[PDB]
RNA sequence: UAUCAGCUUGUUGGUGGGGUAGUGGCUUACCAAGGCUUUGACGGGUAGCCGGCCUGAGAGGGUGACCGGCCACAUUGGGAC
RNA sequence: GUGCGGGAUGACGGCCUUCGGGUUGUAAACCGCUUUCGCCUGUGACGAAGCGUGAGUGACGGUAAUGGGUAAAGAAGCACCGGCUAACUACGUGCCAGCAGCCGCGGUGAUACGUAGGGUGCGAGCGUUGUCCGGAUUUAUUGGGCGUAAAGGGCUCGUAGGUGGUUGAUCGCGUCGGAAGUGUAAUCUUGGGGCUUAACCCUGAGCGUGCUUUCGAUACGGGUUGACUUGAGGAAGGUAGGG
RNA sequence: UCCUGACGCUGAGGAGCGAAAGCGUGGGGAGCGAACAGGCUUAGAUACCCUGGUAGUCCACGCUGUAAACGGUGGGUACU
RNA sequence: GUGGGACUGGUGAUUAGGACUAAGUCGUAACAAGGUAGCCGUACCGGAAGGUGCGGCUGGAUCA
RNA sequence: AAAAUGUUUU
């Protein structure tokens, strides 16, 4: 554009799109667990993947995903939400913190244990 | 804060000697480990991360300590990695061990942590301690007679001095005649690797 | 050895045949002395060492000569061939080759070590390294300069990056000398 | 219409030296005649005239002669216009432009008349960027 | 052009066209 | 922000009086019909502002913690002493 | 800071194997050293050229600093190892369990899941999440484009606006150059100095990218004013046509 | 040859013009021809093809204001 | 306090289309002359793709 | 001259 048209009318940046509304510009946010179940991913993959939809305390109600092997969490149960998207599941934008609230660290982990809040063993 | 473990294991995967000579370096064509012997690519990061590993190895210079070292050369003007080996040169460690009156930098950095040094008068135990021009350095007067000082006392004579050092060895006084050069240091690394390193 | 060369890159490129694909690799090699002739060369064969024997070949009568004014490039240039842009400019010494891998690699072979590339427009590695070349082919040595305009070299360029050629041809007597 | 006289020289020298024309003209102003002067005592040109009408006897006609060396090689690399119309750029003494790391010549008109930026850089006086020659 | 664009567009505006010739009564009784 | 186009009647100006530390529609009486606006008035949304901070080759982009300057507020609303 | 030098007999044990061995590894064992920090104990401030008629007067505070003693001891974890991206194998599992930032991995030989050995990057931290800038020239003033990739209004007329052929004179608003004032301090850049070094702190200068005042310059932009005809329009004559 | 003497260019918003189809009032209606009816084809044929055939196509005055309204290329100017 | 408006959030029987998922059903509209060249605007018709009329385009072609 | 269609491996 000439330099007239820029005069008149500027550039405009884009909307930079937000990935995780339901957080409200918060890392993590505490919520209940109204319901705990298992999905079937999208193609090409295939499996049981465990979430849950969870009414953080922004009062919004997402889906989380329960990353590890082990699971103990269930209706009404306490539980720390942190970002983080599963690329194979629509619609999960969301990831529940292990080993923080009533979610407890996966039992055999030794090795990324932090990841999934498991303690180190002597 | 300090690297304690084995300093041959990380002179193999480096492939140069960090320190020392005729030791178990006689495995040197490859690194440590169960896959030691296969063949490799060595992209450029790898090539550049290999000399600043190098340098960090062979000074004893942790990685935000070297960090802060990069940002002090690259603002100073001239050469940045001449003025980077400058300043790892000036640490007051290497000054000891390039006088002499060390066996290696891990054994400098023990004597001049446990204070058994005097930088022109005053008592310095820090390592890192940056030693400026016309500095006199002296041993502490209890700790004339250490078995690692009667050792490089022993010793020095043939290892080399820097022109940029004078050591009068039997007294313990390493006098600062100027802060080196590039000519000066010896070439063991890449510090312009370094440098285009530290920018992507 | 004698000529130093980088692998800029390698593809794997097939032609679709009744039974199948037959597949192929193309290989870009960058060939300098490290002092200021510098060639880039295409290779096509079934194999990778083929490929790369046949680019470093075709490159060698490829050499074109740089203006290097004391390890450094003469004065900015701005290069395009297809759609591959690539901005050069000179840098003060230790600066480095502050470049991208294609162009890097085409700096690298043709000697210079303190230069600014950027590459702007696509990035696909031959169209870069073309464009590299041709901003280095634009490059205009300061003698001849002056004979284009018919002046002399200390009226028409800057007294700093004469002196500094003199003090880059004093190193290179040092060097020689040393041997 | 025509709107930038200063532009149209510059497009005429860039296209008759890519032509590889010996001579190109065109309607003449006393900044053009200036341009064409410093031109050619910064050696871009080979020579330049001014002549008075006689075929259309309307108004004096610029003439720029070009150079080309030996093996018919181009004496101009490029030259732009800077303070356009649209846009008009204006340097002081400090922040005077390099062209081609100061191997080509910005053309700058100051208070003191045309002169090429090593000239103003000489008098610390700056002024309207008109050309970047090199 | 591959002529695919314009198909979809082309399968957009017959559904809408289609939605209101089958929701047009309503839309004058109460909207547009 | 135009998917807000009209806004204002002490409003705009004048004269006399009053008031105030002080100029002033600040206030008052009378007279006039102005004033603002597609170069965005009025309305909606958000927000204390800045020295600075982060990032960036720069131009810019984001930001307004500590520290320092100005402003606003002190249970909410109003009022004076 | 968690050690330093020496130490091949390259020990056992793990792990891998082509059962040859390789690797962990100078690592250990073993030998000789050193004592920073921690712990124990002694000495013990500056800040006060203050204050108070004097006597006296430090909250921090037995603090910092420092002498002596102890034992190589009281002191290392976290992430990662398919590509980008530094670093690979075995066992288990068998589109299950799970991984993932993208490409993708897992369907019986998984360097991508889980564990182990080995390794790599960092290290009193290391990762993850959130947010911002960068990369993104991906709003392009620097620094992009619109035949077919996203992008020329269906076409014209025309208002505001933007823009302006040659030249004389003049104004000096833009523009350019000095001077004065201002841009507190801190920050920031940089020169010196102090804390054992550093962070941090003090100090000199720069910066403070502007603004105001004032004195100059007049090439260009613009204002005022006067010319010129080549752009533009008109007259006269000629003239083509499914306007 | 003559005259005026930069009066130029572009133009947001605005206004006008804008194929065909369509709409309103009135007229006209040969041919053509959505819809429609029938015959064929077909697994079906709400199609192609065939026989019929109303709006429309035409006129007057309005309205609508959209097209692959395309050179998918805005206007002006100079040069090569 | 009273009254009439303005703006706006949640919710709403019912209803509309959008996106994704069986590896469901119905045809085959497009891509080759896609088997009636395709597409643009508009109009009417049809379970659905689509069909047809009118004008236009080549981002179609036959035959030169 | 009309003459339709082609699930889910690993
Ligand atoms: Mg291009
Ligand atoms: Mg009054
Ligand atoms: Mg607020
Ligand atoms: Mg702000
Ligand atoms: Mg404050
Ligand atoms: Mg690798
Ligand atoms: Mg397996
Ligand atoms: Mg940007
Ligand atoms: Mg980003
Ligand atoms: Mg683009
Ligand atoms: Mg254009
Ligand atoms: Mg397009
Ligand atoms: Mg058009
Ligand atoms: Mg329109
Ligand atoms: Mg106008
Ligand atoms: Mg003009
Ligand atoms: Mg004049
Ligand atoms: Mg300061
Ligand atoms: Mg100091
Ligand atoms: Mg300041
Ligand atoms: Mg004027
Ligand atoms: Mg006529
Ligand atoms: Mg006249
Ligand atoms: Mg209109
Ligand atoms: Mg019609
Ligand atoms: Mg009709
Ligand atoms: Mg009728
Ligand atoms: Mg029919
Ligand atoms: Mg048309
Ligand atoms: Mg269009
Ligand atoms: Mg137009
Ligand atoms: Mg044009
Ligand atoms: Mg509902
Ligand atoms: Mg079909
Ligand atoms: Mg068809
Ligand atoms: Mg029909």
């Amino acid at each position: 554009p000439t330099i007239q048209q820029l005069v008149r009318k500027g550039r405009t940046d884009k909307i930079s799109k937000n990935k995780t509304p339901a957080l409200k510009g918060s890392p993590q946010r505490r919520g209940v667990c109204t319901r705990v179940y298992t999905t079937t991913p999208k193609k090409p993959n295939s499996a049981l993947r465990k979430v849950a939809r969870v009414r953080l305390s922004s009062g919004i109600e997402v889906t989380a995903y329960i990353p590890g092997v082990g699971h103990n969490l269930q209706e009404h149960s306490m539980v720390l939400v942190r970002g983080g998207r599963v690329k194979d599941l629509p619609g999960v934008r969301y990831k529940i913190v292990r080993g923080s609230l009533d979610t407890q660290g996966v039992k055999g982990r030794k090795q990324a244990r932090s990841r999934y809040g498991a303690k180190k063993e002597k | 804060a300090r690297y304690t473990g084995p300093l041959t294991k990380k002179s193999r995967r480096l492939g140069t000697d960090l320190v020392g000579n005729d030791k178990s370096f006689e495995r040197r064509p490859y690194p440590p480990g169960v896959h030691g012997r296969g063949r490799t690519k060595d992209s450029e990061y790898s090539l550049q991360l290999r000399e600043k590993q190098k340098a960090r190895y062979a000074y004893g210079v942790l990685e935000k300590q070297f960090r802060r070292y990069y940002e002090e050369a690259d603002r100073a003007q001239g050469k940045t990695g001449d003025v980077l080996l400058q300043i790892l040169e000036s640490r007051l460690d290497n000054v000891v061990y390039r006088a002499g009156l060390a066996a290696t930098r891990r054994q400098a950095r023990q004597m001049v942590s446990h204070g058994h040094f005097l930088v022109n008068g005053k008592k310095v135990n820090i390592p890192s301690y940056r030693v400026s021009t016309h500095d006199i350095i002296d041993v502490r007067e209890k700790s004339k007679d250490l078995p690692p000082i009667v050792i490089a006392r022993e010793t020095f004579e043939t290892r080399d001095v820097p022109a940029w050092l004078e050591v009068r060895p039997n007294k313990g006084r390493i006098l600062v005649h100027q802060l080196p050069t590039r000519d000066q240091i010896v070439i063991d690394v890449n510090e312009q690797a370094i440098v285009e390193l530290y920018s992507k | 050895n004698e000529y130093l060369e980088r692998v800029v890159a390698i593809n794997r490129v097939a032609k679709v045949v009744q039974g199948g694909r037959r597949f192929s690799f193309t290989a870009l090699v960058v060939v300098g002395d490290g002092e200021g002739s510098v060639g880039v060369g295409y290779g096509k064969a079934k194999e990778v060492p083929a490929a790369i024997a046949k680019a470093v070949e075709e490159a060698k009568k490829h050499f074109f000569k740089v203006p290097l004014v004391g390890r450094t490039i003469t004065h900015p240039v701005i290069g395009e061939k297809a759609a591959g842009v690539v901005m050069l400019r000179p840098a003060s010494p230790g600066t480095g080759v502050i470049a991208g891998g294609s162009a890097r690699a085409v700096l690298e072979c043709a000697g210079v070590h303190d230069v600014l590339a950027k590459s702007l427009g696509s990035s696909n590695a031959i169209n870069v390294v073309h464009a590299t070349v041709d901003a280095l082919q634009q490059l205009e040595e300061p003698e001849e300069v002056a004979r284009r305009r018919g002046k002399s070299v200390e009226d028409i360029a800057p007294a700093a990056m004469l002196r500094a050629r003199k003090e880059a041809d004093e190193a290179a007597a040092a060097a020689r000398m040393e041997e | 219409t025509m709107t930038d006289p200063i532009a149209d020289m510059l497009t005429r020298l860039r296209n008759a030296n890519q032509a590889y024309h010996d001579q190109t003209s065109m309607p003449h102003s006393k900044i053009k005649a200036g341009i064409a002067g410093i031109l050619k005592s910064e050696g871009y040109i080979a020579d330049y005239k001014v002549n008075e009408p006689k075929e259309g006897e309307v108004g004096k006609t610029l003439t720029l002669t070009l150079k080309y060396g030996e093996n018919r090689e181009r004496s101009i690399a490029g030259v732009r216009r800077i303070s356009k119309p649209g846009l008009r750029v204006y340097a002081k003494s400090t922040a005077l432009p390099k062209v081609l790391g100061g191997l080509g010549i910005a053309i700058i008109s100051t208070s003191q008349g045309l002169l090429t930026d090593k000239q103003a850089h000489e008098k610390s006086v700056g002024g309207e960027v008109l050309a970047y020659v090199w | 052009g591959s002529v695919i664009k314009k198909r979809r567009k082309r399968m957009a505006k017959k559904k809408h066209r289609k939605l209101l010739k089958r929701t047009r009564i309503q839309r004058r009784r109460a909207g547009k």
